[PDB]
């Protein structure tokens, strides 16, 4: 007998005030109660479980159920109730690495630990909750009655408990040998080496022994699995990675779930297939719930899909992370609020791809939507590779320097240069900062009346120019901002505007370049046209002149 | 120090649950020497997955240092733990250290380890030192001794720290001390000479009476903290334009003071004038502007810091790498204004100069306090929250939120 390590208990609390499931027995066929009592006899010579006697209140039900092809019988623990009394632990395994962050590796050998898996102990004072009963035949005889000594599968616990018991087992290996790398997925432990396969192979034999002093019996990965690992969605090669094959569905009639399904593909496919747009089709589902509902494709939709199939007719492949080398990001804008990337090292051979849409809004401008792409590609970069990439950004330095020099808000972009790939992204108008001289001056107002929804706009000039426009079905927010319109449109190339509008004022100083508002958008469209525009305030009923005469003029 | 002192969270309330943001491999790295050390002395143990909270932690590097600094935002824990009223009902903030001519700032943080930590409170302390991609187990931690930067440090620490102090403070009568969080704010009102030499008086005595940090002291002096009242031009010729900005700026702070008048100078807005066209001030107009400049001289009345209520800072980017900021906690009772210009080390870094100016800001807001304000940042979240980090160097972090809109009331403080 060769003295073997006991594995640290987990101490594990049900939530606090609860107790422990009490959830009765189903009636079971004798068929079923036979094949539970073999397999849980088996179970029991292993350690597994152990029979217990009457004094347990606790309870959870278990189930027989059969396979096709394998004509046995299994069994089924339903936690379902233990699950939901049972505390919260940390999960280690919610992040997933990014197969751009990982780092060509020579050798890789996959172990087998799902037999190590039952050498993890159960809490002592937590095993009581897991009681079973098998039905007796005939109900003639008490059940018989079992707890886990192991952490049952299914149950809350086990992934969390077993990763980390695995991972401090494996510290010291891992400390002291730093030439290798050790990732645990599921039933399986993956070894990365940079060694020759000869010095690999001894790694592998001494992190055997390792594992032996726990007891841990641990042979090769049985029916070794040619490269490329199938692994969270990708496939991982020696050399490369990519998404598992996306496969686009020719359909006639497209449902609300065809499309849940296609922005999924796209999503999962823009981490490596560049330039994909998803846009369209996500438009065509804002408010409908009902999976089933059919829902006919705007061209627009059946022009982004067909591009999409086109970026997707041949495999594209990322390359793995060289630390050694730089970190670059170049962003190309597509328009209606589409963004997309490219993340490399050396030119044309991609770690990554992805892209980035507009958030929702009324007023939106391309400077201010290339600044999130950056940010959310700076903190993708961060999580990925722990580090910053530099940018190539299609705006020029003189550009972004007016851009935030002027900009209302604080706004920042780590280093970058910029690179000529049309569309670029441009300042479309700027307004003065001081009134022009010899310019005509607009005193501005609109009014509406809240009953009627009638208005009026309109202006006054200093040349005496005048105009009232009646309108119909308007608001007063409405008529603010259509009577600069109309300023706007009367006026030579450089004009003042004088408003009282502080709904106006605070849409134009926000610097749009687009909007969902034709109005606001055939406003920004006049300042485009212009060569100067100075927007003065001034507050509303304060005998300003110019502003009082127009003010009278719309007010009905 | 054995024994510990009992504390628990407010009543309904679980311990934190915050996810740890993604770092950059250099804070990683410095995270895990730091820890490593902080293991082998006993501050710190590994903790198992039956412990589910999480804090955020981040290193930053003190103003003018070299060493990393482990900074871990214990803000969710903060306001999740008991109030405290440790052996007494409540500090007085000394309304005193504000006035002296000059208050250095000490880290007085690592005096917090030696006192042992609850061991039933332990648990909620947990953070993570993530991993870069998460190709390995981030590493997991919990306290053992009163963390820095955890409300309940100083608070359980008073009464150790009292009596350090008391030798010191018998001697100097009119040395005004104040202790916030793991900063120790020292004010004299002697000159310069004596006040490096009496601080390292001070920082001796936690020497011999107990530090990575403790050597730095940190110089201000808010005798010389200048406000901003409100300015209106002094001209010789007016123009359509500058009158409209008057009025607007007079309208404006009507809302704060009582008695502006505009009617005077509308006045002389009749018709529908160039906006460049020079108007002559009536002596009527001229009148009712002195009157004005006269009422914007006084201070704001009814205007008290009330304890219970949070403290608000506005903060306006007004460009050239100049900042403004009001203090409040009822709009337009103005309890500070400011102004800052030249933010070292950010004439194009605009989110630097930002992080800066929170930093100024709070420290004012704890010295004539002894609290920090909840800002009202001009910058979208998602840049803000990227960023600051980088530029963090207080051992502190007060709350925030965003301004979207631009306000119009930036005008007025230019
Ligand atoms: C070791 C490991 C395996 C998997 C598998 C999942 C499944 N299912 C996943 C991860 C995350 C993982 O952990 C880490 N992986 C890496 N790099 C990867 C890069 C891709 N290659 C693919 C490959 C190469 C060679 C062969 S071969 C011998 O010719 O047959 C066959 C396949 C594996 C190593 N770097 C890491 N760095 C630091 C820390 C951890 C790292
Ligand atoms: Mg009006």
């Amino acid at each position: 007998m060769v003295p073997i390590s006991p594995i640290e208990t987990v101490p594990v609390k049900l939530k606090p005030g609860m107790d422990g499931p009490k959830v009765k027995q189903w009636p079971l066929t004798e068929e079923k109660i036979k094949a539970l009592v073999e397999i849980c006899t088996e179970m029991e010579k292993e350690g597994k479980i152990s029979k217990i006697g009457p004094e347990n209140p606790y309870n959870t039900p278990v189930f027989a159920i059969k396979k096709k092809d394998s004509t046995k019988w299994r069994k089924l623990v339903d936690f379902r109730e233990l699950n939901k009394r049972t505390q919260d632990f940390w999960e280690v395994q919610l992040g997933i690495p990014h197969p751009a962050g990982l780092k060509k590796k020579k050798s890789v050998t996959v172990l087998d630990v799902g037999d190590a898996y039952f050498s993890v102990p159960l809490d002592e004072d937590f095993r009581k909750y897991t009681a079973f009963t098998i039905p007796s035949i005939n109900n003639e005889t008490p059940g018989i009655r079992y707890q886990y000594n192991v952490l049952p599968q299914g149950w809350k616990g086990s992934p969390a408990i077993f990763q980390s018991s695995m991972t401090k087992i494996l510290e010291p290996f891992a400390a002291q040998n730093p030439d290798i790398v050790i990732y645990q997925y599921m039933d399986d432990l993956y070894v990365g080496s940079d060694l020759e396969i000869g010095q690999h192979r001894t790694k592998i034999e001494e992190l055997r022994q390792h594992l032996l002093r726990w007891g841990l019996t641990t042979p090769d990965k049985k029916h070794q699995k040619e490269p490329p690992f199938l692994w969270m969605g990708y496939e991982l090669h020696p050399d490369k990675w990519t998404v598992q094959p996306i496969v686009l569905p020719e359909k006639d009639s497209w449902t609300v779930n065809d499309i849940q399904k296609l922005v999924g593909k796209l999503n999962w496919a823009s981490q490596i297939y560049p330039g994909i747009k998803v846009r369209q089709l996500s438009k065509l589902l804002r408010g409908t719930k009902a999976l089933t509902e059919v829902i006919p494709l705007t061209e627009e939709a059946e022009l982004e899909l067909a591009e999409n199939r086109e970026i997707l007719k041949e495999p594209v492949h990322g390359v793995y992370y060289d630390p050694s080398k730089d970190l670059i990001a170049e962003i190309q804008k597509q328009g209606q609020g589409q963004w997309t990337y490219q993340i490399y090292q050396e030119p044309f051979k991609n770690l990554k791809t992805g892209k980035y849409a507009r958030m929702r809004g009324a007023h939106t401008n391309d400077v201010k939507q290339l600044t999130e792409a950056v940010q959310k590609i700076t903190t993708e970069s961060i999580v990925i590779w722990g580090k910053t990439p530099k940018f190539k950004l299609p705006i020029q330095k003189e550009t972004w320097e007016t851009w935030w020099t002027e900009y209302w808000q604080a706004t920042w972009i780590p280093e970058w240069e910029f690179v000529n790939t049309p569309p670029l992204v441009k300042l479309w108008y700027q307004l003065e900062k001081e009134p022009i001289v010899g310019a005509e001056t607009f005193y501005v107002d609109g009014a509406a009346n809240r009953e009627t929804k009638l208005g009026k706009a309109g202006y006054v000039t200093n040349k005496g120019r005048q105009k009232v426009v009646p309108l119909t079905n308007t608001t007063n927010q409405k008529t603010e901002l259509q009577a600069i319109y109309l300023a706007l449109q009367d006026s030579g190339l450089e004009v003042n505007i004088v408003t009282d509008s502080q709904y106006a004022l605070g849409i134009i100083q926000a610097q749009p370049d687009k909007s969902e508002s034709e109005l606001v958008n055939q406003i920004i469209e006049q300042l485009i046209k212009k060569e100067k525009v100075y927007l003065a305030w001034v507050p509303a009923h304060k005998g300003i002149g110019g502003n009082e005469q127009v003010d009278k003029l719309v007010s009905a | 120090p054995i024994e510990t002192v009992p504390v628990k969270l407010k009543p309904g309330m679980d311990g934190p649950k915050v996810k740890q943001w993604p770092l950059t491999e250099e804070k990683i790295k410095a995270l895990v020497e730091i820890c490593t050390e902080m293991e082998k002395e006993g501050k710190i143990s590994k903790i198992g997955p039956e412990n589910p909270y999480n804090t955020p932690v981040f290193a930053i590097k003190k103003k003018d240092s070299t060493k990393w600094r482990k900074l871990v935002d214990f803000r969710e824990l903060n306001k999740r733990t008991q109030d405290f009223w440790e052996v007494q009902l409540g500090i007085p903030h000394p309304a005193g250290l504000k006035k002296k001519k000059s208050v250095t700032v000490l880290d007085v943080g690592d005096a917090y380890f030696s006192v042992p930590l609850d061991e039933d409170f332990r648990k909620y302390t947990a953070f993570t030192i993530p991993s870069i991609n998460n190709e390995t187990p981030g590493i997991r931690y919990q306290y053992n001794v009163l963390p820095q930067g955890w409300k309940g440090s100083p608070a359980i620490f008073q009464s150790s720290m009292t009596k350090i102090l008391e030798p010191f403070k018998k001697q100097n009568p009119d040395i005004v001390i104040y202790q916030y969080m793991d900063d120790l704010y020292v004010g004299s009102d002697l000159e310069i000479g004596q006040h490096r030499t009496k601080i390292e008086e001070l920082r001796q005595h936690l020497l011999r009476w107990g530090p990575p940090f403790l050597w730095m002291g940190y110089e201000l002096h808010p005798d010389k903290w200048t406000v901003q009242p409100i300015v209106l031009p002094e001209k010789d010729s007016w123009t359509v334009n500058d009158i409209q900005k008057l009025v607007g700026k007079l309208n404006w702070a009507s809302q704060i003071y009582p008695g502006i008048k505009v009617r005077q100078l509308s006045k002389l807005l009749r018709g529908t004038k160039a906006l460049t066209e020079v108007i002559p001030l009536t002596e009527e107009a001229e009148l009712e502007l002195a009157e004005n400049r006269e009422i914007l001289k006084e201070p704001v009345h009814g205007v008290y810091y009330d304890p219970s209520k949070d403290l608000i800072a506005e903060i306006q980017k007004q460009g050239q790498g100049q900042w403004t900021y009001q203090i409040y906690q009822e709009p337009f009772k103005n309890l500070k204004t400011g102004k800052y210009a030249r933010m070292r080390g950010a004439h194009t870094n605009d989110v630097k100069q930002l992080t800066e100016a929170v930093q100024k800001i709070t420290t004012e807001s704890i010295v004539i306090w002894g609290k920090t304000p909840k800002f009202k940042l001009p910058i979208q979240k998602e840049t803000w929250e990227t960023w600051w980090t980088e530029y963090w160097q207080a051992t502190w972090i007060p709350e925030w939120e965003f301004v979207n809109t631009p306000p119009l009331v930036k005008l007025w403080y230019q």
